[PDB]
DNA sequence: TTTGAAAAGCAAGCATAAAAGATCTAAACATAAAATCTGTA
């Protein structure tokens, strides 16, 4: 038969579409599903990414320092012994409840949460609480929205479902089955506002399954907002959430320095053997080097980010990039290669913080061509004149052409009037153009600078600035021909 | 290593094209574009180059017939592994489908699978992926350009074959939208009048031989021949070279529409001699020539115009004539008439009522006689059919409910076609624009 | 020297060592001889042709390939735009500007 | 034969309806691999 069109590319999943409703004849012909082979869970790629060395690779001093402010809990008490309690209560009472957490990024909410439920699993090891079935979702690892649906039933029983049926075995799952033949699950819902479609029926079933009697059901729902659901979400699922909502503030610097300082532990203020020959040091020809870092460097880094974030992840890759740029200077000077004291102070801490915080747009406007600065300064003589924040092209052609003709007793202008607008030749006729007139313009857009209307039309078509006019004038005023025009 | 041909006004583009397409993949650039209008000799000169050079492996596509990027890439799919299959007749191939490339990233992966199984070649080779009209897929947006830019980067930088693309544009906006990516270009500027006559001379020429008219026309009454034909082409060149500016295929059209009726006044007297030839055929180098209702209905159009194009409130000061019982008073007029011309411009907008007060006040005619003619079944069925004709339009377009009276109408004919309906039914239409 | 002369011109224009490599590779290929390329090199008289042809088809060079009739239907246009407010003209306005134009000339 | 006088005409300024279209979505239309359902055997 003849096809209109075809879809060649089609990948279908093995996933059965009865859900678990029919599973059983009866809800009391439902066994024990804790003494069920494949339900509540009872790492096939790893030797995929090995080969052999080949070679024996120098770590210097700093290495060590480097791997120990990777991101891969001295402040988070209060939190965690509430997170804790909240699920202790709801394991040990078989409740069903809903725990909320809000936080600006890297102040430690996945982190607690992961130590809460890891201790939570060694108290149930000891018999302490009944035992529990610990579920991660993560709502930017999802393909589809609806996917959690798939993966929560595939972690509960065992089975591959589609979406809707997984759902519909969820809904009744918790809600139909007894609580003597069932376990209790803890939910994770990390990045919550990823799991907000348009209608909000996920985010409904997932906290109103924690309304149900019979659910058993813990959900710790992570999300970046005190009030994402007063923003983003219905009353129903507001009041199903609750109003007990736990916030992870921004850490303070005295707890940066306690997290940094136990990064920091067991090589600061300490000795190596360092080898210098090679460079390559081991902790305890070759001559005994002490490493440190400064208090005040970790002080000042600790400082800048508590004020600007609070984020542990900021402030941990601060004084790796001070211990990176320490390291540079001193495979510099030796030649050490890859295959006394040495201290990260203060000023690489500097070096590290100022590189964020140093803008290139002024840098970049500084080293653009005649061309693409002439531009931009007629730009901002029509800005000025006219008083508007958007200007004709044909406008900024006009003001280049009057530019150019009005400062005709420069000599900058007389050398490179033939070169803009004959490229020299004296056999290219008189163009209505400049020399590098689309180049340029392109080059403003591609970096950023400038913002253009889709109009067909070149003359009537409209240019803003998409930087601030300021920076605009202080790039224009350190060239040495355009500030004196 | 490469001929360079002889194009007899493209000498400079010709020498370009030989100074960037070699069999060489190192120094040859990924991309090239070939920019000019119509008729610049693009086609011609890139057909001339690799007709010069047969060891040069070029694939040819035209994007203006796959109107469409999915069928673009699938037409680069296909006719890439068959020209490698027509190249090297001895490598077994796994025949990929190119309907299963649906996204670009299936192209890059389909291309690849295509050329690793032609890594038992000796050197590397270069493949031209010709896309002549780039910028005339009739679905064009200004981010499918970037993707071919980029698609070399994706494929595998030492294999054997090393596909180069060749773009053909037609418009300037279109290639200066691309500046900052530093691809080279050769630039095909517009013909001059004297290369453009030329040009026609040798390609029309030797048509204009063989033409059976000329020959019927000699046997039924060679430099010479040529002489003739040469003249009848720069005499069409004179005639409408301000008619077609430098088109090529608009003088082919115009010499190809006149040549046979210019043979049918060649006689013995007129073979010899030019300018009595001239004489005899002169009508047709004068004018270009390259052309081919009910009473209700022409009544409502004709009311139709004067409503778009007449103002509401000088109504009464026109069509009423009707004596009065009570006292009253029409509208006087225009004070002082505007020059605009308003048939220049757009047409308004007006009401249905109104088109019918304007149709019946100017349609043509003892107390139960009926003098007026009221707008029945017929007058309401022929609006209808005029707006079905497309002769009367609306602001609405699709969905449009006839009904509304949020709903306006207007006259979409041009001033000549009304001014043939308005005589045609005697009707003295000029006067109301007057 | 004039290859001096052609890399100050891009640094002023361009500053895009690509765009003089563009310039560059013809030159090298279009000579058929070694004192041929020393004096294309010495000259740069082909980084003027190929400048040349990078404009042929702008604006100036479109206007250039204009006849009679279509520069003079061009002029009664953009002679209906500059008096328009809006910059809007049609087919019909600007045949009256040719007309008055061709009537004021014979 | 006149005659003031009210109906009608014109302009500037501004609030506001309407047109055009940019952007998006639902639904009809279309295909398709896996699961599931008959259905004799
Ligand atoms: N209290 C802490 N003690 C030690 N390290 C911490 C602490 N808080 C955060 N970190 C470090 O910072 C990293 C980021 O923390 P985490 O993943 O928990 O952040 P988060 O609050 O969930 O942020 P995001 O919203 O970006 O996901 C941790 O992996 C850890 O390395
Ligand atoms: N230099 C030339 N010498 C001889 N004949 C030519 C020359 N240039 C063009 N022609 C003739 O005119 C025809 C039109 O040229 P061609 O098809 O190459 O134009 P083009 O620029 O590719 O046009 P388009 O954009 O419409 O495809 C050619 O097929 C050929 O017959
Ligand atoms: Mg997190
Ligand atoms: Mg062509």
């Amino acid at each position: 038969v003849i096809r209109k069109f075809t879809k060649k590319n089609v990948a279908r999943a093995k996933k059965k579409y009865t859900p678990f409703s029919k599973r059983f004849k009866s809800i009391a012909a439902i066994p024990d599903l804790t003494s069920l082979p494949e339900f509540y869970g009872n790492s096939r790629f790893e030797n995929k990414l090995k080969t052999t060395q080949k070679h024996q690779i120098v770590e210097t001093i700093f290495s060590k320092v480097k791997k120990q402010l990777n991101s891969s809990l001295p402040a988070r008490e209060n939190e965690f012994a509430s997170i804790y309690l909240s699920a202790y209560s709801a394991i040990e009472s078989d409740s069903a409840t809903t725990i909320y957490v809000a936080g600006t990024p890297g102040v430690g909410k996945t982190l607690t949460v992961r130590e809460v439920v890891k201790e939570l699993l060694s108290s149930s090891a000891q018999r302490e609480i009944p035992d529990f079935l610990y579920v991660e979702i993560n709502g930017l690892k999802m393909v589809k929205p609806t996917d959690c649906y798939e993966t929560l039933w595939n972690k509960v029983s065992g089975e591959r479902l589609t979406w809707a049926a997984s759902m519909e075995s969820l809904e009744f799952y918790f809600k139909r089955v007894p609580k003597n033949k069932k376990k209790t699950i803890v939910v994770l819902l990390d990045e919550l506002d990823a799991m907000v479609t348009k209608s909000q029926d996920i985010m409904y079933n997932f906290f109103n399954w924690t309304t149900y009697e019979n659910a058993k059901l813990i959900v710790i729902a992570v999300a970046n907002t005190m009030d994402l659901p007063e923003r983003q979400l219905g009353n129903k699922i507001t009041s199903r959430i609750g109003f007990t909502r736990i916030m992870f503030t921004g850490y303070t610097h005295e707890e940066l320095k306690n997290i940094i300082d136990l990064r920091l532990k067991g090589l600061n203020d300490s000795f190596f053997y360092v080898d210098t020959k090679t460079g390559n040091a081991i902790l305890i020809d070759v001559r005994k080097v002490r490493l440190r870092m400064s208090a005040d460097a970790i002080e000042i880094a600790s400082r800048k980010v508590a004020s600007v974030s609070g984020d542990a992840r900021r402030a941990l890759k601060v004084c790796k990039r001070a211990a990176e740029i320490a390291e540079k200077h001193y495979m510099a000077k030796h030649g050490y290669g890859y295959d006394g004291v040495q201290t990260v102070h203060i000023t690489h801490v500097m070096k590290a913080l100022n590189e964020t915080l140093n803008s290139h747009v002024i840098t970049f406007m500084t080293r653009l061509s005649f061309t693409a600065k002439l531009f931009i300064y007629a730009l901002l003589n029509l800005m000025k004149k006219n008083g508007s924040q958007e200007q004709e092209l044909g406008d900024i052609v006009d003001e280049i052409k009057l530019l150019i003709e009005v400062n005709g007793s420069n000599k900058f202008v007389m050398e490179i009037a033939k070169t803009l607008f004959q490229q020299g030749s004296d056999n290219i006729s008189e163009q209505l153009r400049i020399i590098s007139w689309d180049f340029v313009l392109n080059q403003l857009l591609d970096a950023g600078i400038l913002f253009k209307q889709t109009m067909k039309n070149d003359r009537i078509c409209c240019v803003k600035l998409n930087i601030s006019v300021e920076e605009a004038k202080r790039a224009m005023n350190e060239d040495e021909t355009l500030r004196n025009l | 290593n490469v001929t360079t041909p002889e194009v007899a006004f493209r000498e400079y583009q010709t020498n370009c094209l030989a100074s960037y397409i070699s069999a060489d993949p190192d120094i040859t650039p990924s991309n090239l574009i070939l920019q000019g209008y119509s008729g610049t000799g693009k086609t011609y000169t890139l057909k001339k180059y690799f007709n010069a050079n047969p060891n040069l492996h070029a694939v040819w596509l035209e994007p203006v017939e796959l109107v469409s990027w999915k069928p673009l890439l699938q037409a680069i799919a296909r006719t890439v592994q068959y020209k490698l299959k027509t190249l090297y007749p001895n490598i077994p191939t796994t025949d990929y489908d190119p309907l299963q490339v649906e996204e670009p990233f299936l192209l890059v992966k389909t291309l690849h699978n295509i050329f690793v199984q032609y890594e038992s070649l000796q050197e590397k080779t270069c493949l031209f992926l010709i896309l002549d009209g780039f910028d005339s897929l009739q679905d064009l947006d200004a981010a499918l350009f970037n993707k071919y830019i980029k698609l070399n980067e994706l494929l595998p930088k030492d294999s054997k074959i090393n596909i180069k693309f060749i773009y053909t544009m037609l418009e300037t906006s279109f290639l200066q939208r691309y500046s900052t990516h530093c691809i080279p270009t050769v630039m095909f500027p517009r013909y001059n009048v004297d290369e453009v006559s030329t040009i026609l001379v040798m390609s029309r020429c030797g048509e204009l031989m063989e033409d059976s008219c000329l020959r019927k026309r000699i046997i039924e009454e060679d430099d010479q021949f040529q002489n003739v034909a040469a003249n009848f082409i720069h005499l069409i060149v004179q005639a409408f070279h301000s008619y077609t500016g430098n088109d090529i295929f608009a003088l082919n059209d115009l010499i190809d529409f006149k040549w046979p009726k210019y043979v049918s006044r060649i006689t013995k007297e007129n073979i010899f001699e030019p300018l009595a030839l001239y004489k005899s055929a002169i009508k047709l180098f004068l004018s270009t020539d390259d052309n081919l209702l009910s009473i209700i209905s022409k009544y409502l159009l004709i009311a139709s115009y004067i409503c778009s194009y007449l103002e509401p409130r000088y109504d009464a000061s026109i069509f009423s004539r009707k004596t009065r019982i009570i006292q009253g008073r029409a509208a006087y007029g225009r004070r002082k008439k505007k020059e605009v011309n308003p048939r220049y411009l757009q047409p308004s907008l007006f009401a249905i009522e109104r088109l019918l007060a304007i149709f019946q006040a100017i349609f043509p005619i003892a107390l139960r006689e009926e003098s007026l003619m009221k707008a029945n079944i017929e007058v309401f069925q022929n609006l209808s059919e005029l707006h079905t004709l497309k002769l009367i339009a609306t602001t609405m377009n699709k969905n449009i409910d006839y009904l509304s009276p949020k709903v306006r109408w207007k006259v979409n004919v041009p001033w000549e076609i009304i001014k043939e309906i308005s005589e045609s039914v005697h009707f003295n239409i000029s006067d109301y624009f007057s | 020297s004039n290859l001096n002369r052609h890399i100050r011109m891009n640094f002023e224009t361009f500053r895009s060592l690509p765009t003089l490599k563009n310039s560059i590779i013809p030159l090298v290929a279009t000579s058929k001889n070694f004192g041929s390329l020393c004096t294309a090199i010495k000259s740069c008289s082909f980084l003027d042709i190929y400048n040349k042809n990078q404009l042929s088809n702008n604006l100036t060079g479109r206007l250039q390939s204009l006849s009679d009739l279509e520069l003079a239907i061009l002029i009664s246009a953009a002679r209906v735009a500059l008096r328009a407010k809006d910059g809007s003209f049609n087919f019909n306005l600007a045949y009256a500007e040719y007309e008055k134009m061709i009537k004021a000339i014979n």
